């Protein structure tokens, strides 16, 4: 199946330079464009350019004409975007997406790379249980989670059971406190019948500050 | 640089109506080639864009007959028909007919659904919290639907202003319901002045407001 596979979130520097990577797998790298589309944090989609991996030849859109390049592996089938002297509006998510040229079209995208722009120090977060709210021997539904608390930039990955429990969990978006540093808890609702004989361990990862946490929540 | 106009900025639709999104360029679509270059892709909270038609009225491959696009020259017309839950998210309209591409400002579809009364529940802060300086109490509303809730936080019964966050999720992609986290932190010093800790919700599927609350050490 055709796949396009993005490096993880960057936090840079005003003034540096940072390098985004694109694998693609599935089809015939050369034979399809690789486009560059910008999402700044809850802002609309950009379309930045486009490099045809056939003649090695990109083209910009005009905010994007300057410092921005981009490059091919095409051993590796990947495709690069490359970013100079970053500033403040560069803080956005990237995706790449290969255009199909029979009809002029993105048809499929990576997931995207967050960069963050920022004179601050990444920091990493603390995780902390949000205990089962009833015991075993009660009805119905319990609710239980984990808080992720004080860390910069975004984005941390939560998961529950290394992604076996999906069903039922709401990851909320991260919110700022007058620190400067986010926090964001995730939660699950599960049958309290569960609670004695089912362990629920939540595993952040922050990649940033290079932090993987699995908290195991036990009422 | 042509402009292309979306309208309107948000769609709320019933399930099972048909939801219509407009897309208007200052310019022609329409190729000296005779082909219009006119895309749509859905870009769902959280994830990737999805491309859903392109060359104004073609379906992508796995995209649903209820989605259908429509227009010529400079208006174009995205319908969705029999909209359902799983439909929730942000339409982009896209053209490539001229130099350089470019996207519309996206239409936010949201999905209007009957009330829903959200279920409450309320977290001490972990004694792992604690033993480093800080308690956070956080107070879960889930699955509630409008996206309006009130919550307040009593601390030994007096209303506290100023020290909590709130956040609310997306409408769900399977129920169109909304949860929300509000969290209270105080310094270990300050929680441990006080015994009770209580959030109190108000919402319009409720017929009074629902309070939970612990006493901390408890």
């Amino acid at each position: 199946q055709v796949q396009l596979v993005q490096s993880g979130p960057e936090l840079k520097k005003p003034g540096e330079t940072v390098k985004i990577s694109c694998k693609a797998s599935g089809y015939m790298f050369t034979n399809y464009g690789m486009n560059w589309v910008k999402q700044a944090p809850g802002k609309a989609l950009k379309w930045m350019g486009w490099i045809n991996p056939y003649t090695g030849e990109s083209t910009f859109a005009d905010d994007f004409k300057g410092r921005f390049a981009f490059f091919l592996e095409t051993s590796a089938t990947t495709a690069y975007l490359q970013i100079n002297n970053l500033k403040n509006e560069d803080t956005a998510t990237y995706f790449c997406a290969r255009g199909t040229t029979i009809v002029w079209a993105m048809d499929y995208w990576g997931q995207g790379t967050s960069v963050t722009v920022s004179s601050a120090s990444t920091k990493g977060p603390s995780v902390f249980p949000l205990a089962p709210s009833s015991k075993s021997t009660s009805g119905g539904t319990a609710a239980l989670g984990c808080l992720v608390k004080d860390y910069f930039p975004e984005p941390v990955t939560v998961s529950w059971n290394s992604g076996a429990l999906t069903s039922g969990v709401h990851t909320f978006p991260a919110v700022l406190q007058s620190s400067g540093l986010y926090s964001l808890s995730s939660v699950v609702t599960v049958p309290s019948s569960s609670l004695g004989t089912q362990t629920y361990i939540c595993n952040v990862n922050h990649k940033p500050s290079n932090t993987k946490v699995d908290k195991k929540v036990e009422p | 640089e042509l402009v292309m106009t979306q309208t309107p900025l948000s769609l709320p639709v019933s399930l099972g109506d048909q939801a219509s999104i407009s897309c208007r360029s200052s310019q022609s679509l329409v190729h000296s080639n005779g082909n219009t270059y006119l895309h749509w892709y859905l870009q769902k909270p959280g994830q990737s864009p999805k491309f859903l038609i392109y060359k104004v009225s073609n379906r992508f491959s796995g995209v649903p007959d209820r989605f259908s696009g429509s227009g010529s020259g400079t208006d174009f017309i995205l319908k969705i028909s029999r909209v359902e839950a799983e439909d929730l998210g942000v339409y982009f309209c896209f053209q490539s007919t001229h130099f350089f591409p470019t996207f519309g400002g996206g239409t936010k579809l949201e999905i209007k659904r009957t009330v829903a009364a959200p279920s409450v529940f309320i977290f001490p802060p972990s004694d792992e919290q604690l033993k480093s300086g800080t308690a956070s109490v956080v107070c879960l509303l889930n699955n509630f639907y409008p996206r309006e809730a009130k919550v307040q936080w009593k601390v030994d019964n007096a209303l506290q202003s100023g020290n909590s966050q709130e956040s609310v999720t997306e409408q769900d992609s399977k129920d169109s319901t909304y949860s929300l986290s509000s969290t209270l932190t105080l310094s270990k010093a300050d929680y441990e002045k006080h015994k009770v800790y209580a959030c109190e919700v108000t919402h319009q599927g409720l017929s009074s407001p629902v309070t939970k609350s612990f006493n901390r050490g408890e």
